[PDB]
């Protein structure tokens, strides 16, 4: 959605320059049915030794995210047995997120598929250290165990 | 900032290796056909390549006078999502353009080096797509090898 | 959302100038409803004649 | 006149059935033929038209063929 | 063209290209180089001409 | 089978940041009142209009889709056009 200060910003990305300007925004929905009166910070730096101009746009409650810290090899299993597609009762109904949780995975539109080998590929992670990322795993872990 | 430095940093690190493949190719291209000595006899000195638009049946009768057709082995990619052969680059031949002029043929004849440079860019950055030298007689020779 | 006519009810989820457009065209000539027009060029479009 | 048809006409009946080429050289291989208005695919042939001048057997039966008026 | 270089020739044709060379990048292996999972669902990278 | 298409499309929001909104609607020769109040500490609206089998002032709808459209007019936007870089 076009403001006139984000014509500005554009001019000024063009140019090739760096910057960065916070402003209320109107963010359309990803649904394409409402508007927000957001806040957003456009932060840009040029791509050097190229023609394009790299922005990363950031809410202000954006400036934090939690990173887990699950190193104990017991925790993440303590948290994992919870997500089998058989503990339908004790918990809620879940879904996994189509993410590159690493490379053994392979993303699928049958999202039981997906929650199933993710359960298999925690199974066996310990091996798996220079394989897969621990960031999204355990980061994904921690959540199934707060909710 | 740092995560638009690191990002713009990373992708202008992209770029410049695809520069790079880009220079290797062009070198080798220009220094080849430089040493290239004209003709207008492939009876004898056959200019063996693929021809992309070829019927996978094993029909010998699908070559032509002047040339040897391939019949390359197709193994599946799922980086490209199709069937990929790195053993050699597949040539495309308008179907306006006649594939056994002599024009034709010495382009044919002087472009195999550039298989040769093809695989050895690759080689070196195994994420690499289509890297393609788009003759100026029509010709199109991408490096791997698919119909 | 809903309505109590017990008939909106039923169209339950519909914009609501689809159904009594007086109304909101007022209400946004009030300004309690400002609205943007935006293209999106890169949408898939029925073959018309 | 089927002597000097010859002399005026011997060989300059052909013609390629892609009009772009004119040369037996360069009339072989494949090409698009728009002029169907469909678009489709043909093989490039150098050919003779059917009545020629190449011979003397030749301009003496595509010169009877003028005299009798049909496809003159 | 750089058949005549050096040996200076007549350059009949020498002004001319032999072609393009040209080596695709594709649009996921950049989303992969600005990763957005660190970030909230709002925020996001976008680059520009 | 389907092509691309430019489709004008349109969403509303709360303009304002007050809470009560009242009047009477000037419908074609009649009148229909309302209060339209918005629930605090929530997106919602609470219109109160009383009237209803009154006369018809749905002369034309708000359709907020995806209408099919043409584009800006490109004869205007090339007298000014957006900054660009050569
Ligand atoms: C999209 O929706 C936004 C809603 O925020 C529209 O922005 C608003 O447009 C109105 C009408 O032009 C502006 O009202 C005028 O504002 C000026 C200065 O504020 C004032 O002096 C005038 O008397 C008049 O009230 C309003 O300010 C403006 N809001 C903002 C934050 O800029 C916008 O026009 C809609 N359309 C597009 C294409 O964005
Ligand atoms: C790059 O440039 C060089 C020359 O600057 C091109 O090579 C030359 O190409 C012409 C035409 O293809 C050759 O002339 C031909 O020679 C044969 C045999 O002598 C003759 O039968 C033909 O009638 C015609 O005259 C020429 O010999 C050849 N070499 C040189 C030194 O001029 C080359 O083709 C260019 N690159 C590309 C991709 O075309
Ligand atoms: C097989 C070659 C062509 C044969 C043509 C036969 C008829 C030629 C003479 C026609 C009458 C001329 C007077
Ligand atoms: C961000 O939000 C706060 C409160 O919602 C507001 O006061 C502030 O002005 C906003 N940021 C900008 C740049 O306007
Ligand atoms: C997806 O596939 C799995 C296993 O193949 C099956 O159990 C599930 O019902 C499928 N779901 C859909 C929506 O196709
Ligand atoms: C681009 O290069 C300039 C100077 O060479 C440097 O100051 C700047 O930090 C660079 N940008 C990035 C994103 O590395
Ligand atoms: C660039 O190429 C080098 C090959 O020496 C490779 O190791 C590196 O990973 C490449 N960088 C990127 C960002 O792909
Ligand atoms: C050109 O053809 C000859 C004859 O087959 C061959 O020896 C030569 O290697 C070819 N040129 C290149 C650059 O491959
Ligand atoms: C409100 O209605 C009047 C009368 O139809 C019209 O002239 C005007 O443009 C509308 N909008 C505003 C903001 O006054």
């Amino acid at each position: 959605l076009e403001n006139d200060i984000k014509v500005e910003i554009r001019n000024k990305m063009i140019d090739g320059e760096s910057g960065e300007k916070t402003f209320r925004t109107l963010v359309k929905s990803q649904d394409e049915r409402y508007i927000d009166k957001g806040n957003r910070t456009y932060t840009w730096t040029p791509v050097n030794g190229t023609d394009y101009s790299l922005a990363l746009v950031l809410p202000t409650y954006s400036f934090y995210y939690i990173k887990a810290k699950l190193e104990e090899t017991i925790t993440q299993a303590r948290y994992s047995e919870t997500l089998k597609p058989d503990n339908f009762e004790e918990s809620g109904y879940t879904f996994i997120a189509p993410r590159d949780y690493c490379n053994d995975l392979k993303i699928s539109d049958n999202n039981t598929e997906f929650l199933l080998n993710f359960n298999e590929f925690i199974d066996r992670k310990t091996p798996n250290n220079p394989s897969c990322n621990a960031d999204l795993i355990n980061r994904v872990l921690l959540d199934a165990g707060f909710t | 900032r740092q995560l638009v430095e690191i990002a713009a940093r990373d992708i202008e690190k992209l770029l410049s290796n695809r520069s790079k493949a880009l220079v290797r190719l062009a070198l080798e291209a220009e220094k080849v056909q430089a040493a290239h000595q004209w003709r207008e006899d492939f009876a004898s000195n056959e200019v063996v390549y693929y021809n992309a638009k070829d019927d996978l049946d094993p029909e010998k009768n699908d070559s032509e006078p002047g040339s040897q057709r391939i019949k390359p082995v197709f193994i599946e990619d799922a980086n490209f999502g199709r069937q990929i052969s790195y053993q050699h680059a597949a040539v495309h031949i308008p179907t306006d353009i006649y594939e056994g002029s002599t024009i034709v043929l010495n382009e044919l004849n002087w472009t195999s080096a550039l298989d040769e440079v093809f695989k050895k860019n690759r080689e070196e950055d195994p994420s690499l797509l289509w890297q393609v030298f788009g003759s100026a007689t029509g010709l199109a020779r991408y490096y791997p090898a698919s119909p | 959302l809903m309505a109590n006519h017990d008939d909106y009810t039923n169209q339950i989820g519909r914009f609501f100038g689809e159904i009594d457009p007086s109304l909101m065209r007022h209400l946004v000539n009030i300004s309690v409803y400002a609205f943007n027009k935006s293209y999106d060029y890169q949408s898939v479009c029925e073959p018309g004649a | 006149f089927a002597v000097i048809a010859v002399q005026l006409f011997k060989g300059k009946f052909f013609y390629c059935t892609d009009s772009s080429k004119d040369t037996e050289k360069e009339c072989i291989g494949n090409y698009v033929d728009h002029e169907k208005n469909k678009m489709e695919v043909k093989g490039r042939e150098w050919k003779r038209h059917e009545f020629h001048y190449d011979n003397i057997i030749w301009a003496l039966l595509t010169l009877f063929t003028v005299s009798t008026g049909e496809g003159w | 063209n750089i058949t005549g270089q050096f040996e200076n020739k007549t350059n009949l044709k020498n002004q001319l290209i032999l072609g393009v060379m040209g080596v695709d990048v594709s649009l996921e292996d950049i989303k992969r180089l600005t990763p957005r999972f660190t970030l909230c669902p709002n925020g996001y990278y976008f680059a520009i001409d | 089978s389907k092509q691309s298409c430019i489709t004008e499309q349109t969403q509303y929001f709360f303009d304002n940041d007050s809470k009560s909104f009242s009047g009477v609607l000037d419908c074609g020769n009649c009148s229909r009142i309302f209060h339209g109040e918005k629930l605090m500490n929530t997106n919602l609206i609470f219109i109160m209009v009383e009237s209803k089998g009154t006369c018809p002032c749905d002369t034309r709808l708000l359709i907020q889709a995806e209408q099919t459209s043409d584009g800006p007019n490109p004869c205007d936007m090339v007298k000014q056009p957006r900054y660009r870089k050569g």
